[PDB]
C-alpha cells in the first residue's frame, strides 16, 4: 500500500533475483521491438516478465531491468510503483481480483466479495495463511455486460453468483483448473434470453464490394 | 431515412462478435475479412483518406472526431522519422466490453483495420497497447497476427502490395489513464501514463517523438469494411454526421446485459427494450441511464424515452455519447453510492500529473462520500458544482472533464434526492 | 520579477557589533539603512553626483529569452527526451 521502499530481509537488493536463460531470450524479443535509441520502452513488458518470474516485484528485479536495459532505477522504481499489477509485496498463488465499481456494484458483486471473505477467513487485501488465495478489489476489468466477475491470475470468472465463486474456490484449492468464462447459461457475451443478433449466416468473401476494387 | 434501428444482421460489420465461428484467418476469410486487401493498399493513401473521409466515420473511441480528417494529418511527406499507427485497445471505461470482443472474437478484422489504416497514413508499423487485464486476448490478437504473418499477409511485403508493415502489441499494466493517447504513447515508451500537453498532437510528436495516429479498435478495424463496401454505404446509416453503425453494451440493471452491433442514431428505449428484454422490473421500473459509460453525465428516466443514441442527439440531452455504454440504474438502486463509487474509481484511477485532478477528485470523493450519508448541508451541493467547474477544462486530459461531468449530471438531475438524504441524516444525527 | 524593476542606492555596510548589555547589534553608520529609488539610472547618477557620492554602477543584467518547446522533450534523435514527466 505503502510508495517507499524499507530494507527488509526479504526484500533489499541483495535479494535473489535473475532471469532464466529462456528468460532472457524473451527479454531480446521484447527489446527487439522497439526502435534503436528507446531500449528503455522495453521497461513495462520486461519488469511484468520479471513479475511472471518470481511472482511479485522485490527491488532486485527493478534494479535488473534497470541493469539489463541501462535505464536509471528510479525511472523504473516510478514504474513499478505508478501501475497497479506489479506487485511490490509477496502475494498468493492465486491472486483474487473482484470488481466492485459501478456497473459490478448494480449486479451485487458485493455478495460476491462477502461471500470470499467469508469462504477464505480473510478480508480485502489480507493474504490466507497458507499462501494460496490473496484477496483485492479492483477497479473495472472490462467484462461489464458479464458483470459481475472476478480475475484469478490471468483468467476472467464471470457473470457469477456467490454459489459459483464458492465452487471455483473449491476447485482451486484442490489443485485443479477451473474454466475461465461465463458461469450463467451463456457463452460469452451474448443475450441470455437467446441471441437477438447474427443468427444470420456470415456471407463470405465478395460480399457488397463497391466496384472498382 | 427518417426511422433507426432495427439493424439486419447481412449489414453488420462485426460477424463473429459473439464467438460463435472460427475468429481464426480460416474463419476470417470465410466471413469477407482479408478479401482483395493488396487492391485496397494499391489505390494510394488518398483513395482510402477519401473513403473514410465520405463515410462520415467519427472518433468510436469516445470523442467523435472524424476520422478521416484525423488520420489526414498524417498524410504529409517524411523528415526522416518513421510513422506509426497505434491501436488505443486499453478500454478502462466502466460499461465498456466492446473491444474485448473485437480483440477476443474479430482480431483479423483489427489486423487488416491496422494494415489498411497504416498505408492510408504512411505509418510503418502498428502498436496494439493492449490492456494488461486482457491477457488470454492478447495471446488470442497474438495467435492471430501470427495467423497473418504466415500466410504473408503482413510483415514483409504485405498481401504482396510491395508495401513492408509490422504489427505489436504491447500489453499494458493495468492504468485506466493509458487509455488517453498521449498517456498511451508515454506507456509505450516506457514511462509513467502521464498525459502529454497539446499541442504537440500525436501527429506530429508522438510515440517516440514519430508522427503517430492513436485510433480506437472499432474505428480501425471497421475501415477495410469501409473499404470494401463502400462510404456511401457506412453514411447511409444513422443521421447526417453521425453516420454508420455502433457496438453497444447494455449492462446495469437489464435482464440480459450484452454487447450488440446497432444502427447509429436507434432509439434508448427500443435498444434496451429490444436486445437487452428491457429493465428489470418493466421500463416505469428506470431510474436514470448513463448513456455511454461513466464519463458521460447520467440522464434521468423523463430524457430515456425519446433520446437517440448517436453523437449529437445526447449532446442536445447535455450528456455525450462517449464509449455507446448503456449502464441502466432502476429504482431498487442508491445513485447516489453509485455516482461516489464512480468519483472513487475517477481517484483511484488518475495519475497525479497535473494539480485540479490530483486534488479535486479526491475532494469530490469525499464530498460524495458525505453525500451518500448526507454528512452535509444543502449549500455543499453547489460548492461541489463549482469544484467540477473549477476541474473541467483546467486540466490536461479529460479524465477531469470524465470526473466533473457525471457530479454535474447526479446534481442537475437529483438535486432534491441529495437534499432529502442530507436532511433526514440532520434529523436522525441531532 | 517585481523586485528587479527600479534601480536602488545603497551604500557600504559599516561596522555592526555586539552590545554588552543584550548582545543587540549596536551601529554607529547613520546610513546604513538608506536605500533610495530611482526609476532610472541617470537619475540615481546624477543624484549622485548632486550630492557628492562617490557611487559605482553595476548594469541592469536582463535574463535572455530561451527556446522554449514542449516537444523538445519528446525528441526522436535528440538528447533532450526527458527520462519522466
Ligand atoms: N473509449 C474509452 O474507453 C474512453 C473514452 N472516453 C472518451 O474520450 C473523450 C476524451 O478524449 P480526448 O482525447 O481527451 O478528447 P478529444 O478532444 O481530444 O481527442 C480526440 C481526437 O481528436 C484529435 N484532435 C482534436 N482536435 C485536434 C486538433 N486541433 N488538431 C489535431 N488533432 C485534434 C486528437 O488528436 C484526438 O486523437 C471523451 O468523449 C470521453 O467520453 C473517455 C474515457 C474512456
Ligand atoms: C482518461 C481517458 C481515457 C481514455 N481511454 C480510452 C480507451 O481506453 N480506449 C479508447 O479507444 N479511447 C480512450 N480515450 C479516448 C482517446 O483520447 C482517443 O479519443 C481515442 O483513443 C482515439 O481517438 P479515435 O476516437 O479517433 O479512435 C480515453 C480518453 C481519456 C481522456
Ligand atoms: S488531470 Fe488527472 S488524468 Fe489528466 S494529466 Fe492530470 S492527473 Fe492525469
Ligand atoms: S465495472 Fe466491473 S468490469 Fe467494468
Amino acid at each position: 500500500a505503502l510508495f517507499v521502499h524499507r530494507d527488509t530481509p526479504k526484500n533489499n537488493p541483495e535479494t535473489p533475483f535473475d532471469f532464466t536463460p529462456e528468460n532472457y531470450k524473451r527479454i531480446e524479443a521484447i527489446v527487439k521491438n522497439y526502435p534503436e535509441g528507446h531500449k528503455a520502452a522495453a521497461v513495462l513488458p520486461v519488469l511484468d516478465l520479471a513479475q511472471r518470474q518470481n511472482g511479485w516485484l522485490p527491488i532486485s528485479a527493478m534494479n535488473k531491468v534497470a541493469e539489463i536495459l541501462q535505464v536509471p532505477p528510479m525511472r523504473v522504481y516510478e514504474v513499478a510503483t505508478f501501475y497497479t499489477m506489479y506487485n511490490r509485496k509477496p502475494v498468493g498463488k492465486y491472486h483474487i481480483q473482484v470488481c466492485t465499481t459501478t456497473p459490478c456494484m448494480l449486479r451485487n458483486s458485493d455478495s460476491i466479495l462477502e461471500a470470499i471473505q467469508k469462504k477464505l477467513g480473510i478480508k480485502v487485501g489480507e493474504t490466507t495463511p497458507d499462501k494460496l488465495f490473496t484477496l483485492i478489489e479492483v477497479e473495472c476489468l472490462g467484462a461489464c455486460v458479464n458483470a459481475p466477475m472476478v480475475q484469478i491470475n490471468d483468467n476472467y470468472y464471470e457473470d457469477l453468483t456467490p454459489k459459483d465463486i464458492e465452487e471455483i474456490i473449491d476447485e482451486l484449492k484442490a489443485g485443479k483448473i477451473p474454466k475461465p468464462g461465463p458461469r450463467s447459461g451463456r457463452f460469452s457475451c451474448e443475450p441470455a434470453g437467446g441471441l437477438t443478433s447474427l443468427t444470420e449466416p456470415p456471407k463470405g468473401p465478395g460480399f457488397g464490394v463497391q466496384a472498382g476494387l | 431515412k427518417t426511422s433507426f434501428g432495427s439493424l439486419k444482421d447481412e449489414d453488420r460489420i462485426f460477424t463473429n462478435l459473439y464467438g460463435r465461428h472460427d475468429w481464426r484467418l480460416k474463419g476470417a476469410q470465410s466471413r469477407g475479412d482479408w478479401y482483395k486487401t493488396k487492391e485496397i493498399l494499391l489505390k494510394g493513401p488518398d483513395w482510402i483518406l477519401g473513403e473514410v473521409k465520405t463515410s462520415g466515420l467519427r472518433g468510436r473511441g469516445g470523442a467523435g472526431f472524424p476520422t478521416g480528417l484525423k488520420w489526414s494529418f498524417m498524410n504529409k511527406p517524411s523528415d526522416g522519422r518513421p510513422k506509426y499507427l497505434v491501436v488505443n485497445a486499453d478500454e478502462g471505461e466502466p460499461g465498456t466490453c466492446k473491444d474485448r470482443e473485437i480483440i477476443r472474437h474479430d482480431p483479423h478484422k483489427l489486423v487488416e483495420g491496422c494494415l489498411v489504416g497504416g498505408r492510408a497514413m504512411g505509418a510503418r508499423a502498428a502498436y496494439i497497447y493492449i490492456r494488461g487485464e486482457f491477457y488470454n486476448e492478447a495471446s488470442n490478437l497474438q495467435v492471430a497476427i501470427r495467423e497473418a504473418y504466415e500466410a504473408g499477409l503482413i510483415g514483409k511485403n504485405a498481401c504482396g502490395s510491395g508495401y513492408d508493415f509490422d504489427v505489436f502489441v504491447v500489453r499494458g499494466a493495468g492504468a485506466y489513464i493509458c487509455g488517453e493517447e498521449t498517456a498511451l504513447i508515454e506507456s509505450i515508451e516506457g514511462k509513467q501514463g502521464k498525459p502529454r500537453l497539446k499541442p504537440p498532437f500525436p501527429a506530429d510528436v508522438g510515440v517516440f517523438g514519430c508522427p503517430t495516429t492513436v485510433a480506437n479498435v472499432e474505428t480501425v478495424a471497421v475501415s477495410p469494411t469501409i473499404c470494401r463496401r463502400g462510404g456511401a454505404w457506412f453514411a447511409s446509416f444513422g443521421r447526417e454526421r453521425n453516420s454508420g453503425t455502433k457496438l453497444f453494451n447494455i449492462s446495469g440493471h437489464v435482464n440480459n446485459p450484452c454487447t450488440v452491433e446497432e444502427e447509429m442514431s436507434v432509439p434508448l428505449k427500443e435498444l434496451i427494450e429490444k436486445h437487452a428484454g428491457g429493465v428489470t422490473g418493466g421500463w416505469d421500473n428506470l431510474l436514470a441511464v448513463i448513456p455511454g459509460g461513466s464519463s458521460t453525465p447520467l440522464i434521468p428516466k423523463s430524457v430515456c424515452e425519446t433520446v437517440l443514441m448517436d453523437f449529437d442527439a445526447l449532446i442536445q440531452a447535455q450528456t455525450g455519447l462517449g464509449t455507446a455504454a448503456v449502464i441502466v440504474m432502476d429504482r431498487s438502486t442508491d445513485i447516489v453510492k453509485a455516482i461516489a463509487r464512480l468519483i472513487e474509481f475517477y481517484k483511484h484511477e488518475s495519475c497525479g500529473q497535473c494539480t485540479p485532478c490530483r486534488e479535486g477528485v479526491d475532494w469530490m470523493n469525499k464530498v460524495m462520500a458525505r453525500f451518500v450519508r448526507g454528512d452535509a448541508r444543502p449549500a455543499e451541493i453547489d460548492s461541489l458544482w463549482e469544484i467540477s467547474k473549477q476541474i473541467e477544462g483546467h486540466t490536461i486530459c479529460a479524465l477531469g472533464d470524465g470526473a466533473a461531468w457525471p457530479v454535474q449530471g447526479l446534481i442537475r438531475h437529483f438535486r432534491p434526492e441529495l437534499e432529502e438524504r442530507m436532511q433526514r441524516f440532520a434529523q436522525q444525527h441531532q | 520579477v517585481n523586485n528587479t524593476k527600479k534601480w536602488k542606492m545603497e551604500f557600504d555596510t559599516r561596522e555592526r557589533w555586539e552590545n554588552p548589555l543584550m548582545g543587540w547589534a549596536s551601529t554607529a553608520d547613520p546610513l546604513s539603512n538608506l536605500v533610495l529609488t530611482f526609476s532610472t539610472k541617470e537619475d540615481a547618477i546624477a543624484f549622485a553626483e548632486k550630492n557628492g557620492w562617490s557611487y559605482d554602477v553595476e548594469e541592469r543584467k536582463v535574463p535572455k529569452p530561451k527556446s522554449k518547446s514542449y516537444g523538445a522533450n519528446f525528441s526522436w534523435n535528440k538528447r533532450t527526451r526527458v527520462s519522466t514527466k
